[PDB]
RNA sequence: GGGGGGAUGUCCGGGUCGCCCUGGGCACCUCUCCCGGCAGCCUUCGCGGGCAGCCGUAGUCCCGGUUCAUACGUCGCCGC
C-alpha cells in the first residue's frame, strides 16, 4: 500500500503470516521497520486464513478467512504519528467457502467498498456496502446477492473498472461477463482450459487472462480477441497452492499427482523444435 | 451350450446375492420391495438401499438429510400396505411389520 | 452415440423414455446389431437397454 | 393398533388461482398498544381453480385453513379482491374497524359478491360487456365512495360501483381502439390513476375522473422465440410512484410514474412472469413466474430508485401463479399459491434468514370418513362420494392377497350443479347423508343397491353433517349458523327396514354477550357458523363448535316424546382462546352418567371437559398446557383430527401422528425466539451472516458480539388434588385416519395422499427453457 | 339443460331461461379459459406426460 | 467383513427337570478392537506425525426434499 506516513507517502507491505496452523497474523513492515525487522502488528485471527488485499490508500483493508471475512478500517484519519496505525476489525461469516475475491472502492475519499466473494461452492456473492454498514452493539441486516453459474468453484471474480460489469472465471473454461445492471449474462465460452487467474488494465479497455495451460492473453474488451499472447511448457505441474476446487469433496478430488512420464521427441530437421 | 448356462446361471446367483442383502434388510425392517413368490421377478431388480451421500452441484458430495431420506421411503412404498405398530414400538424398542401390496 | 458414450451419460440419454420410444430403440438395435462394424456400439445400448 | 396404508384415494389437487388478505398492511404499534390491535380479524382468501373459495387464518403463526366454500361444476376463480373501509370511530371513543367485503370473478362476464358468513355467494353484478379478466378496488384518498375496476377481454374497462352492500354496474371508462387488445392485469398507482396490463405488448396509464388516457407505456417484441407480442401479466405499485410489471419475457421491468417511462429492465425468468408482490414500504419484490421459480429484488445501495436480483429459488413444483403480501402484528408473509395446490408462505423481513413453509394442500376437515361396523371407508369431491369396502383384517396377512383385499365398492353421484359440501355415515353405513350448498339428501345403502331418502323441508342446504350413532338423529349445520336436528323414524317390514325423516325441528343457540363494536367491525358475525358437530357415544348429548371458541352443547330429554334441550350449564362452558380444531365425546363412558367431552384447539391447546358438571375434568386441572409433551407443542400443525380407544387418544395433524395415554400424567425449536410468520430461523445455510464478531485488541484475544438487527400455589393446590406419548411423523401426507373394528386392540385406515407429476397438470416448453 | 327454440317460420317461440345459477356461483366461460390458456402455452409443446404407459 | 462375548426366539439325544445348558442348527439387539471413508485442533515450508473423534445406515417442528449448462461475428442458391 502506498500510505503517507507524516507528509511523504512511501510502501507499506502488509504480511499475512502464520503463528499456529490454522490462525495467522497480519504485520506491517516500512522500509526501515523491515530494516530492523520489527513490525506493527495489526490483527491475529484465528480461521485457516486464505489472502489479504487492501484498498488504495491504506484506509480499508480485507483479510480472507476460510468461511468468514475480516474488514479493517483504520482508526484515526490522516495519519499524524507512524506509531497510530491500528485498524478496527470487523469480522463476519460469508455463507461458502471462499475461493477468491475482488473488492472495489466507491470514491480522494473512501466512501464506501463493494465486495464480490467468489465461494468454491459455485457462488459469486456480491456485498454491496460494507463500510456504510459496519461503521455504526448493533448492525443493520446485510445481505449478499448472489449469482450463481459456474459449477465447479471458481477461480476469479473481478470488478470491471467503471464497476458496471463483474466478470469471473472458472472450470468451465468460459469468461462470463454479469451485466449486473440488469440481470443479463454474457460470455465467451470457449477457452483452452480452466480461467486461473484475471486482471484489469488501469485502463477499462484490456482483459489479461492467465490461463491454465501455462498460458496468458491480453484481450481487447468487445473485439475479445487475444491482442497478446504468450504460452510455455504445459507439462504436467506439482502445484505448490493445491487446487481452488478441491476443498469441498467433489466426486473425484483432483490431487497434485504424476502418474506417467511425458510424452515428448526432439524433432529432427529443425532440432530447436520440441513435439510433446 | 455351457457358456449358454455360464451366463444364465451367472444372472440368476448374482440376482440371488442381492436378494440376500434385500431379504435381511426386510427383516430388519428398511421397508423396501421384496418379492415374496417362487417364481422370478421379470426385471432382475431390488431396491438397494438408500445411500448416506447425494450428489451437489457441480460435483460434490454431501452426506443425505434424514429428511430427503424419509421422502424417498415415502417414495419407495407402494399403493396398499399394512403396517402394524407394536407395544414394544409405542415403548421405543423394536420396530413395525410391514406387508406391502405386491407391485 | 459414440459421441454419447464417449460423453459418460448413454445412461442419460437412455434412462427417462416412453414405451413406443423404446420398443423403437430395441427396435433399431435389432436391426444394426448384425454388422460387425458397429456391434460394441449396439451391444453398449443393448445392455443399457435390457438394464 | 393395526394401520391400513391406503395411497389409491385419488383426490383431485386443484390448481390454485387467487390469494387475497383481508388488509395490506396494519399500522405498527408498539407493546401498549397491543389493547389497540388485538381485535382485528385478519383473513386470507384463496381461490382454487375448481371454483373453491377457502378462508385460513394466519393466527400469528399457525395458517388454520377455517372455511371452504365450493362452487359448483364448470366454475373457476380467477381474481379475489377484498374491499376494507376505514377505522371509523364510536361516539363514546371506541374503535370501529372495517366491514370487509370478498369480491371474486369466474371467467366470466360477472362479479360476484361472497357472503362470508352466510357461505355462499350473496350477490351477481353483470354489465355488457367482456368477461372480466382483472380487477382491483379504488385505493382510499373517496371514504363512503370506493370503486372496484376491472378490465376484461374486450378491452373497455368497466366500472362498478359499492356502497352500502350494493353491487351495480356504473358505467363503462373506456375501451382501447383495436378489438384485439386484452386487458390482462390491473394495479392502482393512485386515488384517481389506473394502471392496466395489456396484451399487445402495453402498459396503459388511464386516469379514472375524465376516463381519460393519461399515457401508454410500451415494450418491444419478445426475442426469445417467436409470437410477437409480449405479455404483461401483472403489474403492482411501489409506495414512492414507481410501478413495477412482470411481462412475458420473463422480465420485470421498473416504470418511473411521475413520467411514466421506463426506467430498468431485469431479466430474471425463463419462461413468463406471472404475479409480483411489494413490500409494505416498497423495499423488497417477490417476483413468481412459470419457470417455478421465485425471485428476490433489493434497491442498489448508490444511486436511486435502482433495483437488482438478490436471489431466486424454485419454491413450487408446478408454475407459481398468485401471490399476496401481509405485514402487520408482528408478522411480515407473503403467500403463493401455485399449480400444486400448495401454499407456501414465506417470511418477508426476515427472508433468507428463516426458512418458508408449504402449507398442507390437502383440506383441513378430514374429509374421510367410516362405519367400522360395515368395514366401509368412504371420501368425497366435487360431485362423488367413494365408498371402499375391505372384506378382511390383517391379522390373517400377518402378499398376493391385497388387491382383492381392498375393492372399489360403490360410486355415489349426485344430480344437479352444486358440490358436495359435507358428508357423513351411520355406524352400520346403512345412513349416508350428503349435503350440497342447495340439498341435503340421504342415502339408505343395502349389501350394491342405494336408495335416495328424500329430506323435506330443506331446500337452503348445509355445511356440516353429522348421523346418530344409534341412526336416530341427523343434524345438519345450515346456511353455517343455524343449526337444525331431525328425527328419523326406522319402520320395519317383511321385505327389510325403510327409514322415514321428519320435519327439522330447529333448535335455538345460546345468545352470548358480544358488544356491538365487535359484531358490526371486522367481518360481522363470521366466527358464528359451526366448525364441528359432535354426537356423544350414546346420542344423548350433541354438541356444536363455530369458529370462535364458544362451544353450545344440548341434552336429550325423552317422553316420540324425545325432543333436545339446551344443557343448563351450556352458560357456564367458557370461549376456548381460539378456534376449537377437533371436538369429540369419549365412547367409553363415565362413572357418574357423565361424559368426557375431549376439545383441542389450534393452539395445541387440550382440554376435557364435564359437560354436565360444566367445569374442566380433574385430569383437565392436573393437566396444563406447560405439561404437553414438547414434541406436541411445537408441532406447526394442525391437529386434522382424533381417533379413539380406551385410555389412549390418537391424534392426527397433516404430517404428525401421536399417542397420548390419558390415564396417566406427564412430566429442536426455539420458544423464545421472535420469528415472522414462517417457520424456524435458519442454521447452517443462509445468505445472511450469523456470527459477527467485533475484534478491538489488536493481539485478537478480545471479541465482542455483534447482533444483526434493523401458579405456583395453583400447581400446589393441584398436586394436592392428588409416561406413555409416542409420536412420529413417518406419515407424510396424512389426509385421512379413520377406526376399523372386526385398551382394546383396533384397526385403521391411513389414507394418505401425496402428490405427483402425473397428478399436478402439464409443464410447457419451448426450444429455449428446456430444464435440467 | 334448457330447452331449444320452436320455430314456426316467421316468429320463434322460446322459454327464458335462469334456472341456472339461483345462489351458488356463475358458470365459467370455456372459450374465455381456452384463450387465457393458449396466451399461456402460446407455442410451447408440453414435456411427455408420466412414466412407462401407451 | 472378522474375532470374541452379554441378552433376545427355536427344534433334535436331552437333563432330578428347571434357572437353562452342553452337542448341532441358528436370525436379532449390546459391547469390543482391526477395515473403508470423512472431518476438526497442534508441529513441520512440505513430506509426514500427534489429539479427542464422527459416519458405514434410516422417515423430519418448518426446512438444502434447495442453488447449477457453454456467446457473437451473414444469410440464401447452385457447381466441382
Amino acid at each position: 500500500d502506498a500510505i503517507e506516513v507524516a507528509g511523504k507517502v512511501d510502501d507499506v507491505l502488509l504480511t499475512l503470516n502464520r503463528l499456529t496452523k490454522s490462525s495467522a497474523q497480519i504485520i506491517a513492515y516500512n522500509s526501515k521497520m523491515l530494516a530492523t525487522k520489527t513490525g506493527k502488528l495489526l490483527h491475529t485471527y484465528d480461521e485457516s486464513p486464505q489472502s489479504l488485499r487492501s484498498v488504495a490508500g491504506g484506509r480499508a483493508i480485507v483479510a480472507a478467512a476460510k468461511e468468514a471475512l475480516h474488514i479493517g478500517i483504520l482508526k484515526t484519519k490522516k495519519l499524524a504519528s507512524w506509531e497510530e496505525l491500528a485498524y478496527r476489525f470487523v469480522s463476519f461469516d460469508v455463507p461458502d467457502i471462499i475461493s477468491t475475491f475482488d473488492i472495489r472502492p466507491i470514491i480522494a475519499e473512501l466512501q464506501d467498498i463493494d465486495v464480490a466473494v467468489g465461494g468454491a461452492r459455485g457462488a459469486i456473492y456480491v456485498y454491496s456496502n460494507l463500510l456504510a454498514h459496519l461503521h455504526t452493539l448493533r448492525v443493520g441486516t446485510i445481505q449478499p446477492r448472489k449469482y450463481h453459474w459456474h459449477r465447479r468453484a471458481v477461480h476469479s471474480v473481478k470488478w470491471s473498472g467503471d464497476g458496471n460489469y463483474l466478470i469471473s472465471g472458472g472450470y468451465e473454461t468460459v469468461l462470463v461477463l454479469w451485466q449486473l445492471d440488469t440481470g443479463r449474462v454474457d460470455f465467451l465460452p470457449h477457452l483452452s482450459a480452466a480461467i486461473e487467474n484475471i486482471v484489469v488494465s488501469p485502463k477499462g479497455s484490456a482483459y489479461a487472462l492467465h490461463l491454465d495451460d501455462n498460458s496468458a492473453m491480453v484481450l481487447s474488451t468487445a473485439e475479445m480477441k487475444p491482442s497478446m499472447y504468450v504460452s510455455g511448457i504445459q507439462s504436467l505441474v506439482l502445484g505448490d497452492r493445491p487446487s481452488k476446487d478441491a476443498l469441498v469433496r467433489r466426486v473425484w478430488r483432483p490431487i497434485d499427482e504424476i502418474a506417467s512420464p511425458l510424452v515428448a521427441t526432439i524433432s529432427p530437421q529443425n532440432p530447436s523444435h520440441m513435439f510433446l | 451350450e455351457a457358456v449358454r448356462l455360464k451366463g444364465v446361471i451367472a444372472e440368476a446367483a448374482n440376482y440371488a446375492k442381492r436378494a440376500r442383502r434385500a431379504l435381511a434388510d426386510s427383516a430388519k425392517g428398511k421397508a423396501m420391495t421384496v418379492h415374496m413368490s417362487a417364481e422370478l421377478p421379470l426385471g432382475l431388480k431390488t431396491d438397494n438401499k438408500i445411500s448416506t451421500e447425494r450428489v451437489r452441484s457441480g460435483g460434490e458430495i454431501v452426506a443425505r438429510s434424514s429428511r430427503q431420506i424419509g421422502h424417498f421411503i415415502s417414495k419407495r412404498r407402494g399403493i396398499y400396505s399394512i403396517h402394524r405398530i407394536s407395544e414394544e414400538m409405542l415403548l421405543g424398542a423394536a420396530g413395525p411389520t410391514v406387508v406391502q401390496e405386491a407391485r | 452415440l459414440t459421441a454419447l458414450r464417449h460423453r459418460s451419460a448413454l445412461r442419460e440419454a437412455l434412462q427417462g423414455r416412453d414405451e413406443l420410444s423404446v420398443i423403437n430403440i430395441l427396435r433399431w438395435a435389432g436391426k444394426y446389431v448384425a454388422d460387425p462394424r458397429y456391434r460394441s456400439i449396439c451391444v453398449d445400448v443393448a445392455f443399457h437397454l435390457i438394464d | 393398533m393395526d394401520i391400513h396404508r391406503c395411497r389409491f384415494v385419488r383426490y383431485p389437487a386443484s390448481a390454485i388461482n387467487a390469494v387475497a388478505f383481508t388488509h395490506s398492511a396494519l399500522p405498527v404499534v408498539s407493546s401498549s398498544k397491543k389493547y389497540l390491535q388485538k381485535n382485528i380479524q385478519v383473513r386470507l382468501a384463496i381461490g382454487r381453480a375448481n371454483g373453491d373459495i377457502e378462508i385460513w387464518n394466519p393466527l400469528n403463526g399457525g395458517w388454520y385453513q377455517e372455511v371452504i366454500i365450493p362452487g359448483g361444476k364448470d366454475r373457476s376463480v380467477d381474481g379475489l379482491v377484498w374491499v376494507t373501509d376505514p377505522d371509523e370511530e364510536m361516539a363514546d371513543g371506541k374503535i370501529i374497524h372495517g366491514k370487509s367485503r370478498l369480491f371474486s370473478i369466474g371467467y366470466t362476464t360477472t362479479i360476484t359478491e361472497w357472503d362470508l358468513e352466510k357461505a355462499r355467494a350473496k350477490k351477481h353484478a353483470s354489465g355488457q360487456h367482456g368477461e372480466i379478466w382483472c380487477f382491483g378496488v379504488q385505493p382510499l384518498p373517496a371514504a363512503q365512495n370506493r370503486k372496484l375496476v376491472a378490465g376484461t377481454v374486450d378491452g373497455n374497462l368497466v366500472l362498478y360501483s359499492i356502497e352500502d352492500g350494493d353491487l351495480k354496474f356504473q358505467k363503462t371508462l373506456t375501451r382501447t381502439p383495436s378489438k384485439k387488445t386484452k386487458f390482462v392485469s390491473i394495479a392502482f398507482q393512485s386515488h384517481n390513476i389506473v394502471i392496466v396490463g395489456c396484451s399487445n405488448s402495453t402498459i396503459c396509464a388511464y386516469d379514472v375522473r375524465t376516463g381519460t388516457m393519461l399515457r401508454q407505456m410500451t415494450l418491444g417484441t419478445d426475442l426469445t422465440g417467436g409470437s410477437k407480442n409480449i405479455i404483461v401479466w401483472a403489474v403492482k405499485c411501489l409506495p414512492n410512484g414507481d410501478i413495477v410489471s412482470g411481462d412475458s419475457t420473463g422480465q420485470v421491468c421498473i416504470w418511473d410514474g411521475k413520467t411514466y417511462t421506463q426506467a430498468q429492465r431485469i431479466q430474471s425468468h425463463t419462461q413468463d412472469v406471472l404475479c409480483l408482490s411489494v413490500s409494505a414500504d416498497g423495499s423488497k419484490i417477490i417476483s413468481g413466474g412459470m419457470d417455478r421459480r421465485t425471485a428476490v429484488y433489493e434497491p442498489m445501495a448508490g444511486q436511486s430508485g435502482r433495483w437488482s436480483k438478490v436471489f431466486h429459488r424454485r419454491y413450487h413444483q408446478h408454475d407459481v401463479k398468485a401471490m399476496a403480501s401481509f405485514e402487520g402484528k408482528g408478522m411480515s408473509v407473503v403467500v403463493s399459491g401455485g399449480s400444486d395446490a400448495s401454499p407456501i408462505v414465506l417470511p418477508l423481513r426476515a427472508l433468507g434468514k428463516e426458512f418458508h413453509r408449504t402449507l398442507p394442500h390437502l383440506p383441513q376437515h378430514p374429509t374421510v370418513l367410516s362405519a367400522p361396523k360395515a368395514r366401509y371407508i368412504l371420501s368425497w369431491w366435487e360431485n362423488e362420494i367413494r365408498i371402499w369396502h375391505l372384506l378382511n383384517s390383517a391379522q390373517q396377512f400377518l402378499p398376493l392377497n391385497l388387491r382383492k383385499n381392498r375393492k372399489f365398492l360403490a360410486q355415489v353421484l349426485i344430480k344437479g350443479a352444486s358440490h358436495i359440501t359435507s358428508a357423513s355415515i351411520s355406524e352400520d353405513g346403512t345412513l349416508l347423508a350428503a349435503s350440497t350448498p342447495t340439498d341435503v339428501k340421504v342415502f339408505h345403502l343395502d349389501p350394491l343397491y342405494i336408495k335416495k331418502v328424500n329430506m323435506t323441508g330443506t331446500g337452503l342446504g348445509a355445511t356440516r353433517v353429522q348421523i346418530s350413532p344409534d341412526k336416530r338423529w341427523i343434524c345438519w349445520a345450515e346456511e353455517g349458523s343455524k343449526v337444525m336436528i331431525s328425527r328419523v323414524h326406522a319402520t320395519e317390514s317383511a321385505d327389510g327396514i325403510s327409514y322415514t325423516v321428519s320435519v327439522p325441528h330447529k333448535l335455538h343457540r345460546l345468545r352470548r354477550q358480544i358488544p356491538k363494536h365487535i359484531l358490526l367491525g371486522g367481518l360481522g358475525s363470521y366466527d358464528r357458523n359451526v366448525s364441528q358437530i359432535a354426537f356423544s357415544a350414546d346420542s344423548r348429548m350433541l354438541s356444536v363448535a363455530d369458529l370462535a371458541g364458544y362451544i353450545d352443547t344440548w341434552v336429550l330429554r325423552g317422553p316420540a316424546g324425545e325432543r333436545w334441550a339446551r344443557n343448563p350449564k351450556a352458560a357456564m362452558i367458557p370461549k376456548l382462546s381460539a378456534a376449537p380444531v377437533v371436538l369429540s365425546f369419549s365412547p367409553t363412558p363415565r362413572d357418574d352418567g357423565d361424559y368426557d367431552l375431549l376439545v383441542v384447539t389450534t393452539l395445541k391447546q387440550l382440554l376435557i371437559f364435564n359437560p354436565l358438571r360444566g367445569m374442566l375434568s380433574e385430569w383437565s386441572r392436573r393437566n396444563t398446557y406447560p405439561k404437553l409433551p414438547e414434541p406436541f407443542r411445537d408441532t406447526r400443525d394442525q391437529v386434522k383430527g382424533i381417533v379413539w380407544q380406551g385410555q389412549r387418544a390418537w391424534f392426527y395433524g397433516v404430517a404428525s401422528l401421536f399417542m397420548f395415554d390419558l390415564s396417566q400424567d406427564f412430566s429442536k425449536r426455539k420458544r423464545g425466539a421472535h420469528e415472522s410468520g414462517a417457520g424456524s430461523k435458519i442454521e447452517k445455510h443462509s445468505l445472511v451472516p450469523q456470527r459477527i464478531r467485533a475484534a478491538s485488541a489488536p493481539d485478537g484475544t478480545k471479541w465482542e458480539d455483534i447482533e444483526m438487527v434493523d401458579g405456583s400455589e395453583l400447581q400446589r393446590l393441584r398436586e394436592e388434588n392428588r409416561a406413555k406419548w409416542w409420536h412420529t411423523y413417518q406419515f407424510r401426507p396424512i389426509m385421512g385416519i379413520v377406526p376399523i373394528e372386526g385398551i382394546p386392540p383396533l384397526e385403521v385406515a391411513l389414507i394418505e395422499r401425496p402428490l405427483s407429476e402425473d397428478d399436478l397438470p402439464e409443464r410447457y416448453f419451448a426450444e429455449g427453457e428446456w430444464e435440467r | 339443460k334448457n330447452p331449444k327454440d320452436k320455430r314456426v317460420g316467421s316468429t320463434a317461440y322460446r322459454v327464458v331461461s335462469n334456472g341456472g345459477d339461483p345462489r351458488l356461483a356463475p358458470k365459467a366461460k370455456k372459450q374465455s379459459l381456452n384463450l387465457k390458456q393458449a396466451l399461456l402455452r402460446r407455442d410451447r409443446v408440453a414435456k411427455p406426460r408420466g412414466g412407462f404407459f401407451v
